[PDB]
């Protein structure tokens, strides 16, 4: 990715057995949790969240009024459809408050159910044993280069 | 002297060696590496490399 | 695009890579807005090679200048003056983002400023002269392409810039779902995308070439690079993004280049990511992929 | 290996033979002596 | 063992297979054998597995620092062009999977193969030959996997009570196989406090004398109170080993594996660690460890703490603005004020994080990371050094969670680069020293 | 405490390409293992219904263009990947496509032989102009899973044939979920099966079970 | 001792082999020469004193022979 | 004399080459040495220390004296013999610690008088 | 449609109680797909009879103890949980164990009613201290899986009624793994290793075929929908 996170492909699994969302939507990449925290690249987790936002779309936050966090302020950004592309210029980008507010938004997969919470996490089902993974796992969309 | 030459200050070493007319016994392991001999350490030591192996007469009987 | 814009201290007429000490490799306070501090090689070229900043501009005498907006009496004008390092030490450079007031003026009681140390200081709107043209003056093009740059340590950012220029064009070339400003303007200025130099309409679109009939009555055509082998063996293939009837304007993007989609740099794909550790397969920086 | 026989005993590295030659060209007289009979010839 | 790309294996062993497929009548003469291998006709693969069997190979990764930088393994034909490296040898090779490469060497003569199997074999080299500490010991993922396995959770599902009045104890299980049937159903938690009867494991020392002392428990039954995971953990250790019943930090894991080397043959330690690996991974993924902007917590006291020292700074700076203060002392003072505050935010931060948070568990278990690292992520990165080597009295008040600022960022790289340059010349000089030590 | 009311599998309808399936009751802690056991088999072993190779008169290989066509041959092969076909098979059978003059080519323009059909003629292939002419034949084979393009050096093909990656996967996206049946709880699982229109969710789940039944033995 | 069951190269265990020779280095020459000895027979001449595995490599044989105390050696 | 092999955990084998192993055991961590590789190299190369510090030449009580910019240390030997003086000690080096050396403290034949690096040749 | 070659099912016998089973070769990824379903069918799906509730004479409001026996309340319950008897009743049946005097009670002293047969008589229950007697009632009902001790209504009116965790199924432990063959005729194919430890009621081979049938017909619900698409035999 653009944050200095690099690695070789160690394995490629049949789409059958992979962590897959409640929709039955398999994840494409599984990145290890341990390399992230110590390297100070955490920007890669942000764009992982935004990546999910930009992919699924979202809405306000209104009415009646605009919430406190949006006041500083997203302008005309209150609604974007699914798959819209985002731009956060380096030294004025989105801000932590604005992420959470967007993190809840918006259904559906197709059916009105939501696949990710306000923490940017989801319950993945192991495609191997078929049972869910005991804890909520972070999912999203990341931009990775070959 | 060829151990010292390979280490550093090669020209200084070779010139002093040729004047002192130095003879290298080739005892050290770096010397034996350069010439392709068996280093005098580990399995290259005399006691190990000269081991002689034969099956026990008891073993040959069972065949 | 970054190979041009690179500035290195080695070569004839300059110091050798081995002799120069770390004092030249360190970033100087005057590099601000001129030479990007975050971008250099990781090898033992560190600090000897750097990329020119985004708004930096070269002087007829060979000194780099950076654009500034001069402030007078707590009011930032539209006057934009390009200053060298000498004349920047002369004045007080207001911070790029300081609250703006109505028709514009200092809002915040006091102003963020850079001195001639360069030593940073906090003074009111009274004593300022110039202000920064915008954030990321110090940043280079590739650096300016890292979303959430401000959250990543300079170590991993440097690696991030270097590795963007290390990517390879995919057959499909999808653009980044979460981008930054530069993707648009870095691709057109690279020259690997086909831009129209006159307003008009498309007469023909073939995989081989694209012709446009200008309002000027003139006729311009562009032959498309197709599966051209690049220096290191990547693929330069281009594809038309326009259709026969289409109207087009001067400076628009007729065809995509190797790494571009619809005019912006696409150096990779958007992938669905799961950050869990998985059965000891993705471990110690390794990655696992969907056979998809 | 192709006949499945035992791997034979190694010989002299060619690079070493070269080193002796390069030292001779400096007017350094380098002799390889056995226990005796004195000088051995690389050939 | 190691994964060996089959194409790579074919060329490496080419003269060996050429003979084999001439022995079997696949090819009539050596010339035909050579073409058969070059064109990769499908018959050769079955033959390759034959010659490669129990025929070792040396693996090296540069730079080679200690002799452990080369180790022998048992080659396994693998699909793909990459090399499969056992996860427990990364420590010795210092092997990152960021794209490192490694060299394979084929020992030929009987002596060379003997030296590979006996001297250099992977499983016979475990402890570092410097400190004697264990190297192949689990790390990273495997830590957090076992740390999670052995940890004890107050009030988990199925917790032994124990019952009073109208009910019997309720936290007891016929066997470990029962607690599994209870765990698969929602009844039991792997981290629960239950007590169980164990026929096939060995109690500790003290509880051993009091319970048996005849005596021993080769097939015998006995009962202790432990987490279900701690049971399964001890099933990984040798049956002859006593029951540890701790939550395993890295150091605790080092203690045990260090102990296995003193009391047991190497092959035992080789296999014990293999079992720690398989278990540690399975539970590292079931551990529920991830990262999120949410799981990154910031102490609320940071604001007041920040402004608390802002006054002390501007006041001491106010004392310098008055003219009496020594300039070097005022700046020096700012170091001590801010340096001190950095600890309070560290103290405040550590106090805030719930003990089960994924970021903290990684560092607690000793798998990876520091507190100093988690102090810059949330809270404050702290003071940074100028290129001159001095300390810039301007602190970085923001953390990489909230993001730094234009000037905060320009200042950080000032020092952060000088460190990355050092790492360059630290290997150049360290290797120059090692070459003199060696000689 | 044996509770035997033999499992009941009742169908459903959601859309035409997908339909929900439900099975009740089942002993506690089943549907997950039983659901994933079907999903794993659905996403893999349902047969197809895929296109193997293609031949284009003008072009001898994948990396050239065609006069007047907007898409290069490689970007056209990518498009033809999205073809969802179905064939009674057996044995290979060639399809045919020829289009002249301006327009837009789509899967509808593909004339299938007797015994095959194209289930999404709406699909865009290539856009042609006044000079554009596209004459291409396509070979549909039968199988299951994903088979990477078989190179004609391994097969017996000549320089003209363009091998292509083949996806035989009637099924599109699959999920499931369970709801217990309080004490006495049982398990009832619902599986959500969607297909590409080459077959109905019913026939695929029948395939999976049939393929899944034959496998269990003792 | 129960170490479970060694696979391939790890069989027989070093520890049980090191009781048959002075050191790891001696063990190397011990087995090494016996292997060169066996291969000759398939073309010194003696052995495989143990029952050969199917394809077993001579070096692997000589190690089993050493484990069963089927041969003696004298250090130089 | 060598003792246990850190690898085997038993008495070293007679073939072992322990010099190379020592060289590597020492140099390998050198990458982690950030009072560092310069000091280490200073020691193994036996160069006179960066800032030389004096060592007691003989046993006796110490008389301390502070000049302007300097320090004077005199050792009155228990002999009691010829007094032993250490002339100009830059106050930048301060002194070693028992706490910090003070007038009247006893000193044995090898003790270090000031914070710093004793000249190994001198010791 | 489908033909493939070739699966086979073999078994290594670890003990009269235990057996290991391996299937080779599978088609990737079928190891993970089936094998987790097999561990379930054997564990939770197999009919067997186990103890449900027990009441001892002399234990009503007492927390834990039994004067005259070294085994306490808890130690005897888990002592009894291991009792394996196949019952033909389909309805809860109450057996009875009544013994006095000094001695060691075993599963042979309990008198099974007609239709319930104890498979492990040598089983130890309690040690009787000098001059002591023990009276216990045992509730035995058929079932499947592992049903934790039920207090429903809950234990309720019955005083001295102790519900116990019931191991209904014969197989007390099972686990599976996955390995890859082969020599590159079949490259990276899946091999499934299943580890079954069984109670003396049925043998491992009996519990495997039982799982085979209960699972096969189980999937008949889907196959009945069409039967058109198929696979190899
Ligand atoms: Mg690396």
């Amino acid at each position: 990715g653009r944050h200095g996170n690099k690695g070789v492909i160690g394995k490629i699994l049949p789409v059958e057995d992979m962590p897959f969302l409640p929709d039955g939507t398999p994840v494409d990449i599984i990145l290890n949790t341990h390399g992230v925290p110590r390297r100070m690249n955490i920007g890669q987790i942000l764009e992982t969240h935004l990546g999910w936002v930009a992919k699924a779309g979202w809405n306000i936050d209104v009415a009646a009024g605009v919430p406190d966090w949006a006041s500083k302020l997203p302008e005309e950004l209150y609604s974007a459809p699914a798959d819209s592309t985002v731009a956060t210029p380096v030294f004025d980008g989105a801000q932590e408050g604005e992420l959470a507010g967007l993190l809840g938004s918006t259904l559906p997969n197709r059916d009105g159910e939501v696949m990710v919470d306000a923490d940017g996490k989801s319950t993945l089902f192991d495609g191997r044993s078929g049972e869910p993974f005991p804890y909520p796992v972070t999912v999203g969309y990341m931009y990775i280069l070959k | 002297w060829l151990s010292a030459a390979s280490f550093q200050e090669t020209t200084r070493v070779l010139t002093d060696a040729a004047i002192n007319c130095r003879s290298d016994k080739l005892n050290g392991l770096k010397e034996n590496v350069i010439i392709g001999k068996l280093i005098p350490a580990g399995t290259g030591i005399s006691r190990y490399r000269n081991i002689q192996v034969q099956p026990t007469e008891e073993a040959r009987a069972a065949a | 695009l970054t190979h041009k814009r690179r500035l290195s201290a080695l070569g004839p007429g300059g110091l050798s890579r081995e002799r120069a000490g770390l004092e030249v490799r360190d970033v100087h306070p005057s590099h601000y807005g001129r030479m990007c501090p975050i971008e250099t090689p990781e090898g033992p070229n560190i600090g000897l090679i750097g990329s020119l900043s985004v708004y930096a501009r070269v002087n007829p005498f060979g000194f780099i200048e950076t654009p500034y907006r001069k402030v007078e009496n707590g009011v930032v004008t539209d006057q934009i003056d390009y200053l060298t390092a000498d004349e920047e030490d002369r004045h007080v450079v207001a911070q790029a983002n300081s609250p703006t007031d109505e028709n514009g003026r200092f809002t915040e009681d006091r102003v963020m400023v850079r001195k001639k140390g360069g030593e940073v200081e906090f003074v009111s709107a009274d004593q300022v002269d110039y202000m920064d043209v915008s954030p990321r003056q110090m940043v280079s093009v590739a650096t300016a392409m890292i979303p959430f740059l401000e959250h990543d340590d300079a170590n991993r950012a440097l690696m991030g810039a270097n590795m963007q220029r290390q990517a390879v064009p995919l057959v499909r070339s999808e653009a980044p779902l979460v981008g930054t400003g530069m993707e648009l303007r870095a691709a057109i200025d690279a020259g690997d995308v086909v831009v129209a130099d006159k307003t008009g309409v498309i007469e023909e679109v073939s995989a081989d070439y694209i012709t446009v009939m200008a309002d000027d009555g003139t006729r311009q055509s562009y032959r498309l690079r197709k599966f051209a082998r690049s220096n290191h063996g990547t693929c330069a293939n281009q594809r038309p993004i326009v259709d026969a009837g289409q109207r087009v304007e001067a400076g628009q993007v007729i065809a995509d280049g190797p790494c571009t989609q619809n005019g912006e740099m696409a150096l990779g794909k958007n992938l669905l990511v799961a950050i869990m550790p998985w059965e000891g397969h993705n471990y110690e920086d390794a990655i696992i992929l969907s056979n998809r | 290996i192709v006949k499945g026989e035992n791997i034979p005993e190694p010989g002299i590295p060619e690079s070493f033979k070269v080193l002796l030659k390069e030292l001779q060209s400096l007017c350094l007289n380098v002799e390889v002596l056995s226990s005796d009979g004195a000088a051995i010839e690389m050939r | 063992q190691c994964g060996l790309p089959k194409l790579m294996a074919l060329e490496l062993f080419k003269p060996f297979v050429m003979k084999r497929l001439v022995d079997l009548n696949h090819a009539q003469n050596i010339k035909s054998a050579k073409r058969m291998v070059e064109r990769q006709r499908p018959q050769v693969w079955d033959v390759l597995e034959e010659v490669i069997a129990e025929h070792p190979v040396l693996l090296n990764r540069a730079p080679t620092l200690h002799r452990l930088g080369i180790q022998a393994f048992e080659p396994q034909l693998v699909e793909g062009k990459a090399i499969q490296l056992h996860p427990l040898v990364c420590e010795a090779f210092n092997a990152d999977f960021d794209g490192d490469q490694m060299a394979v060497h084929l020992p030929l003569s009987a002596e060379a193969q003997a030296e590979a199997r006996i001297l250099m074999l992977s499983s016979n080299n475990i402890l570092s030959p410097a400190s004697g500490k264990p190297l192949a010991m689990p790390r990273l993922d495997m830590v957090t996997g076992l740390y999670y396995l052995t940890t004890l959770v107050e009030g988990a599902t199925g917790e032994y009570q124990a019952a009073t009045k109208d009910a019997p104890e309720q936290g007891v299980y016929s066997s470990p196989a029962e607690a599994i049937m209870a765990m698969d159903r929602g009844a039991l938690s792997v981290r629960a406090k239950i007590k169980v009867r164990l026929t096939e494991l060995r109690p500790p020392t003290d509880l051993e004398a009091q319970l048996f002392e005849n005596g021993w428990k080769p097939g015998d039954a006995w009962t202790a109170e432990t987490t279900l995971g701690r049971v399964m953990f001890n099933e990984l250790l040798p049956k002859s080993y006593p029951f540890v019943n701790e939550q395993m930090h890295k150091k605790v894991q080092a203690r045990i594996i260090n102990d296995l080397a003193e009391r047991f043959p190497m092959i035992v330690v080789a296999q014990t660690v293999d079992k720690l690996k398989d278990a540690g991974f399975y539970w590292a993924t079931r551990s529920g460890v991830t990262v999120s902007m949410a799981d990154v917590l910031v102490p609320p006291q940071k604001q007041e703490i920040l402004e608390r020292h802002e006054a002390e700074a501007d006041a001491i700076e106010r004392k310098y603005q008055r003219g009496a203060l020594n300039h070097t002392e005022r700046n020096e003072s700012l170091v001590k004020i801010w340096q001190d505050a950095t600890e309070e935010v560290g103290k405040a931060l550590e106090e805030f994080y719930p003990a089960d948070n994924p970021i903290i568990t990684i560092v607690k278990s000793g798998a990876t990371g520091n507190l100093t690292q988690t102090r810059t992520l949330a809270g404050m990165k702290g003071l940074v050094t100028n290129p001159k080597g001095e300390f810039i009295p301007r602190p970085i008040k923001s953390s990489f969670r909230e993001g730094l600022t234009v000037l905060e960022y320009f200042i950080n790289t000032h020092g952060a680069r000088k460190g990355l340059a050092d790492t360059a010349l630290r290997t150049a000089d360290s290797g120059y020293l090692t070459r003199r030590l060696v000689d | 405490m044996l509770i035997s009311q033999r499992p009941t599998l009742s169908e459903e309808t959601v859309a035409e390409n997908r339909s929900r399936f439900v099975i009740e009751p089942l002993e506690p802690g089943f549907g997950y293992t039983l659901g994933n056991s079907l999903r794993r088999t659905l996403l893999s072993s349902i047969p197809g219904a895929a296109v193997t190779s293609i031949r284009i008169d003008g072009v001898l290989h994948e990396f050239t263009t065609v006069p007047g066509v907007k898409e290069d041959v490689t970007d056209i092969i990518l498009n033809l990947k999205g073809l969802v076909v179905s064939s009674d098979d057996d044995e290979p059978v060639t399809m045919y496509l020829r289009k002249q003059g301006p327009g837009v080519v789509t899967a509808g323009d593909i004339v299938p032989p007797a015994g095959v059909t194209v289930h999404n003629p709406d699909m865009h292939i290539a856009t042609l102009n006044d000079k554009g002419k596209l004459e291409v034949e396509l070979v549909v084979e039968r199988g299951r899973g994903y088979v990477p393009a078989v190179q004609n050096k391994a097969s017996g093909a000549e320089i003209g044939r363009i091998p292509v990656d083949s996806i035989y996967s009637p099924v599109l996206k699959v999920t499931y979920k369970v709801e217990a049946t309080q004490r006495t709880d049982f398990d009832k699982l619902i599986i959500d099966v969607e297909t590409k229109n080459s077959i109905s969710p019913r026939d695929a789940l029948a395939s999976a079970g049939g393929t899944l039944v034959e496998l269990f033995g003792l | 001792s129960a170490y479970d069951t060694p696979l391939g190269i790890t069989n027989p265990p070093i520890d049980e082999l090191l009781s048959r020779a002075s050191s790891k280095y001696a063990l190397v020459i011990y087995a090494a020469k016996r292997a060169r000895q066996i291969n000759d027979y398939y073309n010194e001449y003696v052995g495989p004193l143990v029952e050969p595995g199917l394809q077993e490599k001579p070096l692997s044989i000589a190690l089993r022979e050493i484990h069963g105390d089927l041969l003696e050696h004298t250090e130089g | 004399c060598y003792g246990r092999s850190m690898a085997t955990g038993k008495l070293v084998d007679i073939g072992e080459a322990v010099g190379i192993v020592a060289a590597q055991s020492i140099g390998e961590p050198g990458t982690q040495l950030t009072g560092g590789l310069p000091r280490v190299q200073e020691l193994f190369e036996a160069r006179v220390p960066r800032n030389k510090a004096p060592i007691a030449d003989v046993a006796g009580r110490v008389r301390l004296e502070e000049s302007d910019k300097f320090f004077k240390i005199t050792i009155v030997p228990d002999d009691g013999g010829e007094e032993v003086v250490y002339d100009k000690l830059s106050k930048r080096q301060r002194l070693r610690v028992i706490g910090v050396l003070s007038d009247g403290d006893h000193v044995e034949v090898g003790d270090q008088l000031m914070e710093g690096a004793a000249d190994p040749h001198e010791v």
